Formats: structure tokens, sequence, C-alpha cells
């Protein structure tokens, strides 16, 4: 999962991590009056999108720049109007960008360092990923000079040792008294990183102010989806516009829905097997509109909503079913497909490939149903059939 | 070292399996599948159920209780995600030679903690979590994979995917090559067994003459497996290896950070990397069986 900066920063505030004071605003006028409420010399305005590289980004409004600052509040609204509702595009967004929908006391920067905590397989647990030369150009600096990137593995049992926090702080260039304040902020970040079940906490820049303050100027937190049952309050904060409503309503019945731009709607019981079906469809000339994953669990209800959902948007002149390894006899879902197809009355072709327990008594269920349901034997067969529907 | 426990990956006629979460709905179902398939399931565990029989087999409170009394040598875990990590630790404490955690959804932090001690011991080998399990066609089936598609044969299957693993299995049985040992390592980042472990077993198993590796975009799993084959499956008696990587047609992922990019530096790179190690990458997932078959004929092995 991913939360917006302003949400990640409030979490940082409640856990001893120091950040700029800010106010949120939905409209461009509230951003102007809220910038007036802040009462601060220089103020920084940021677009909130589940994506980085905002600084060097462009805008559908042509505003050019996802982050800016100025000492004139009236310029906040002047610059806020020009992005609230527009698509902010960065080198991390899919070209089209993300529809934008924070004003904080800007602080002066005298040194930028990159800091990130994360779970990494190669390091077999938590890692402190840092660089003294942070900022937007971190990845370039990371590529041109790898030795500028310092890694410190943390023992999940012992946790963050003072000797490790001090070394990282020193490698990031925090000299003198800053070395202790930074190291402490590193220890306070790591502790938060564990508290919230985050797979990543990225602070870029991990900043040093002229007044000797170590501040986190940006907060990108990735939360472990598998930990939602223990992070109720945090997963309650995921905004009600996650990608698209087509995706959320699917997840209501735990159905993983990935959208695309195509005409065939896939329906597979396995992420890997779903991506495979999309591949082989591509090989045969089709182009999938999306795919709806089932994982392992299966219930007559899900197949009902599954079909009701895939036929939602009008860009699906056919759907492909490929269930290879359902925990229940697909002879049972075969009757869940017919039931979920005749009562829903869908006007798009329907290709089914099933393979499992008693597939013989299951395949004839579709053939003798009188419904537009064509059967397939193998994965290659299922693809060519779905493609053949134009 | 932990690698010393790789050997326990090769289940067989003799391994005596038990089931953690035995009374659970998934535990019961897949437990029956195992009994009907012939797997030597000798019982399971469920706190508060010790002393009661289930599927005609004994239920125990803890794993040691279930181990000493049955002499079990493998465990399969269906405990829900919140308590699955502990289920593993209970088996390691009981020094169960092989632990197969099927459960999907274990927090990464839990497994980082489990795996931390796992690497500090060599008694217990862990497969998964979030994997389909391991199956020795004919002799032993630990997991959820449908047994009616396997057939003891000459090809070793290692898969990071899930249900996609069954395509390679169903295709190798159809071509007549069958499977020597199929292992699913699961899709979680922190697991007990990886590609390089199963390839080591496969490269040293006589019954394993061909290899199929199944992966997908993301991570460096496939490349690490590739560099292994490049340094241990080259030269004289090199066993043919086939692979399919799902997701070549997947779209961008939409980032929110530089961290992943910095620690990296999926897609074509995984493909051409496997090719560097002499691996035959099947572009379509449907012709995995038809490919390994021909690589066998290329060097007259049928
Ligand atoms: N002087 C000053 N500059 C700031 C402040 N906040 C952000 N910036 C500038 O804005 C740049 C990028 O903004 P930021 O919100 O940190 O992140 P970003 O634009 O999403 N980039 P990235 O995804 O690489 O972290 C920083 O490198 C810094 O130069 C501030 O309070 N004061
Ligand atoms: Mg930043």
């Amino acid at each position: 999962m991913n939360l917006q900066e302003y949400q990640s920063k409030k979490l940082m505030s409640d856990n001893g991590v120091k950040v700029q004071r800010f106010f949120v605003a939905d409209t461009a006028n509230e951003a102007l009056e809220a910038a007036k409420r802040l009462n601060a010399k220089e103020i920084v305005l940021k677009a909130q999108i589940l994506a980085g590289g905002r600084g060097k980004g462009v805008f559908s409004s042509g505003l050019k720049g996802g982050v800016h600052l100025t000492k004139d509040p009236e310029v906040v609204g002047q610059l806020a109007k020009q992005m609230i509702g527009y698509n902010l595009a960065t080198k991390q967004t899919p070209k089209e960008g993300v529809k934008v929908n924070m004003v904080a006391e800007a602080l002066d920067i005298s040194r930028e360092t990159y800091l990130a905590i994360l779970m990494d397989r190669s390091c077999n647990g938590p890692v402190l990923v840092g660089s003294p030369q942070g900022g937007v150009d971190i990845e370039e600096v990371a590529a041109s000079n790898p030795e500028l990137i310092f890694k410190e593995q943390i023992d999940i049992i012992e946790g963050i040792k003072d000797s490790q926090a001090q070394r990282m702080a020193e490698n990031l260039g925090f000299l003198g008294p800053l070395q202790n304040q930074a190291a402490d902020q590193i220890k306070k970040l790591y502790n938060l990183f564990l508290k919230i079940d985050a797979t990543q906490v990225e602070v870029n820049p991990f900043g040093e102010t002229p007044e000797g303050q170590v501040v986190c100027f940006d907060a990108k937190i990735n939360f472990d989806d598998n930990a939602e049952f223990r992070q109720k309050d945090i997963f309650a904060m995921d905004d009600k516009s996650e990608n698209e409503p087509i995706e959320n309503e699917a997840a209501k019945y735990d159905l993983k829905y990935i959208g695309l731009d195509g005409n065939i709607a896939c329906f597979v019981n396995g992420a890997g097997l779903a991506m495979a079906t999309c591949d082989i469809i591509f090989l045969n000339g089709g182009k999938p509109a999306n795919f709806l994953d089932l994982g392992g669990g299966v219930k007559e209800s899900q197949v009902y909503q599954a079909f009701k959902l895939l036929t939602a948007d009008p860009k699906v002149e056919a759907i492909l079913v490929n269930i290879f390894g359902g925990i229940v006899n697909c002879a049972i879902i075969a009757n869940g497909i017919t039931k979920a197809c005749r009562e829903l009355e869908l006007k798009v072709p329907l290709v089914v490939r099933l393979e499992g327990t008693n597939v013989h008594e299951a395949q004839n269920i579709l053939t003798n149903s009188g419904l537009p349901i064509t059967s397939a034997v193998d994965l290659e067969d299922a693809a060519k059939k779905a493609v053949a529907s134009v | 070292s932990y690698t010393a426990s790789r050997k326990h990956l090769y289940v067989d006629k003799n391994t005596k399996v038990i089931c953690q979460g035995f009374t659970g709905k998934q535990g019961t179902f897949h437990s029956q599948q195992a009994l009907e398939y012939g797997t030597n399931l000798v019982g399971g565990t469920t706190p508060g159920k010790g002393g009661k029989t289930h599927l005609g087999l004994p239920v125990f409170n803890t794993v040691k209780e279930a181990k000493e009394q049955t002499g079990a040598t493998a465990s399969v875990i269906y405990v829900p995600p919140p308590f699955a990590a502990a289920a593993i630790n209970e088996a390691i404490d009981a020094e169960v030679p092989l632990v197969v955690c099927i459960t999907e959804g274990i927090p990464q932090q839990d497994m980082v903690r489990v795996k931390h001690r796992l690497l500090r011991q060599g008694k217990t080998r862990l497969i998964g979590p979030n994997c389909p399990g391991v199956i020795n066609p004919g002799e032993c089936k630990i997991g959820i994979m449908p047994g009616h598609i396997h057939k003891k044969g000459r090809i070793g299957i290692v898969s990071r995917s899930g249900t996609l693993t069954y395509e390679a299995v169903h295709q190798t049985t159809q071509v007549g090559l069958g499977q020597s040992l199929c292992v699913g390592i699961g899709g979680d980042p922190f697991n007990g067994t990886d590609f390089t472990d199963c390839l080591e077993i496969f490269l040293n198993d006589p019954a394993t003459e061909g290899i199929i590796l199944i992966g997908e975009i993301g991570g460096n799993a496939e490349e690490n497996a590739a560099e292994f084959l490049k340094q241990h499956n080259s030269g004289p008696k090199s066993k043919p290896v086939v692979s399919f990587i799902a997701g070549l047609t997947a779209p961008p992922g939409r980032r929110m950070g530089h961290a992943g990019a910095i620690i990296a530096g999926g897609a074509k790179e995984k493909i051409t990397a496997l090719q560097s190690a002499g691996v035959v990458v099947s572009m379509s997932p449907a012709q995995l069986g038809t490919t390994i078959y021909k690589e066998f004929e290329k060097r007259k092995m049928l």
C-alpha cells in the first residue's frame, strides 16, 4: 500500500519524527487561506500523489513542477488552482500522470541527504539505505557514483544499534552535534518503520537546515498489505480513489482487479497465471482489457460479481475464464458460471478453460447450457478462441 | 549451515507428513487430497483438539506432541496468516526436517524474523510461505497442487508462481517426460527456499534429467538462478533447462520511491539473463512441455 506524503508525515509527527507543520486543503482557495493561517515566512506547496519525482514533473495544466515555494500566500492559490484536478506526470507515473486533488511551513535547506529504510531480500531484513548527496537527482547520483550509497543491515532481533545510527549519520555527512540528532532521527525512523509494518520508508531529502535542524522534508512510505489486519487505523487512511472505482468495488469481495486498455477481459485463478494468459493472448493478436484474479479461494458469489464487474465498462467485447487449480471441483463453478451468466444476461462472448478434478463432467455443463460459452482445452486454445471474437 | 537442510526438499515414499491447522477448512480438504493421493499423512495439530481423531488420524495440541508420537518428518502449515509465522517457529523448535507453509498473507516482518533464525540452523528446511508446496509424483504430495496432472518422470520443476506451475506440470506429463520432483517456492519475498536451492537438488538428482524454472517479472530471483546455472550447469554433463517468465506484457508499476531502483540498477533483462546461462526460455506458456521435449531430442535423451 501507499499513503500520501501528508498522511505519512502525520504518522511521523506522532512518533517523534520531526517534519514541517502543514495544513491540507481540497480547493485552491482553502490552500490560499490555509497558507495564510500557517503564518510563516516562506511556504512550500506540494501535490499529493502516490508517486515520486513530483519536483521534476510536468502538468496537464502545463504548470511544470510538482513542488514549488514562495513567500507570497496569494501565489499559493495562484499556483494551487493550476494543478488541483490536473494530471501530474513524473518519471514514475505512466506518462498520462495522476489526477491531483499540502501547504507547509517551508524551511531553508543547507544540505540534502537521501535516507531510506526497507525490507530487502538480499540483505535478509531491514536495511539503512542512505547517501550524502540526496535530492531529486538521487537515482542519477546513485548510478554515476555507486560508492556514494551506504547500506547498513539491521538485525531484526537486536534492532537499530546506536553504533549503526551514528555510522550512517556520519556517512551522510552529519558532522558535529548534528551527528547525534540525525542518528536519533534514524533510530526514530527505524522504530516507526517496524511499528507500522512498512516495506519502505524513504526520506528524500533527509534535510539539514541552516539553524542546525535535521528534518524529513519528504515522506514516501510503502506499507505491507499482508499486515493490514494489525494496521487498522493506517489502512483506514487509504484514500477512496485508489486507482479507480472499478478496482475498489472488486476488492470489496477480495478480488484483485488489474485494469488495462483492451477488449478481452481475463479471469484467472492466479496472478502469475493471469499475467501468462495476458501474454499468450498478446502472442495470438488479442489485447486484454484487464484481468480479475481469484488466488485460491472460490465462492459462487465471487463468480457472480466477477462477471457483473468485467462487463461494467463498455470496452470488453469478450471475456476469458481460465481456472486451473481451484480448490473446489470446477464442476461446481461451471454451474456458478452458468448461473452467473444467464441471470446476469451478458451480451459478450465467453471462453472457458478448466482443468482439474472431474473436468469431464464439468466441461459438458457449459456445452449443454444453451449459453454463449465456448470451451477450451489448453492455454493456447483458450487464447486463440478469445481473440476470435471481432 | 542452513543449506545442509536442502536435502529435505526431496520428499518421497517414506516421509511421514503432518498438518498444522488440521481441523481448519483448508487443512481438512488438502489433507484428504494427500491421503487419497497416497501421501503418508500421519495426523495433524490444532490447539484445543489434542486427543481427538480427524480423517481417521490423530490430532495433537502441539507439534512435538504430534512428532514424537508419529515420528513425523514433514509438516504442512495451513494456519491463517496472523499466526502462521508462529506455526513455522513451532516446527523449527520441534526440529521437523521439512516444513511447507502454504499460507498466503504472512506479514513480511514476521517472515524476516522467522527467516532470521532459520538461517542460523540446519535441522529444518522451510518451503514458502505462500507457495503451492512440493510433490514427488507418485510417492509424496505436500501441498495444494492437483495430483492428477503429475507423473513420475525425468523433469524437475521449480516455480516461483502458483497455479501457473501446473501448466508446466500438465505439459511435461502430456509429452511423456513426467516430473521427477516439483517444488513451488511461493511468491513472498522472504521464504525458506529459493531457485538456487532447488536447482542444486535438480542438478544432483539422477532422476532429474531436464529442468523447468517458472518465474515472473519483478525482483532478481531469476537472475540469481541464472548466474548459478552459468557456474554449475555448464561444461560436460549439463542438464537441459527450460524456463518461462510470466508478465512480458505487463504494464509499468507506478512507483513511489527511488529505493527499489537504487538497490536494483524484470522483463527483457530476466529473459536474456536466463539465456546467458544456456536456458531455453519458452515465450508462450503453452509450449513448455513441447520445448523441454525437443531439448531432450537435440542431445538424444528420449
Ligand atoms: N528550500 C526548500 N526546498 C524544498 C522544501 N521542500 C522541498 N524542497 C525542494 O523540493 C525538492 C523535491 O521536493 P520533495 O517534496 O522533497 O520531493 P519530490 O519532488 O517528490 N522528489 P523525489 O520523489 O525524488 O523525493 C527537494 O529536493 C528540494 O530541493 C523546503 O521546505 N524548502
Ligand atoms: Mg522528495
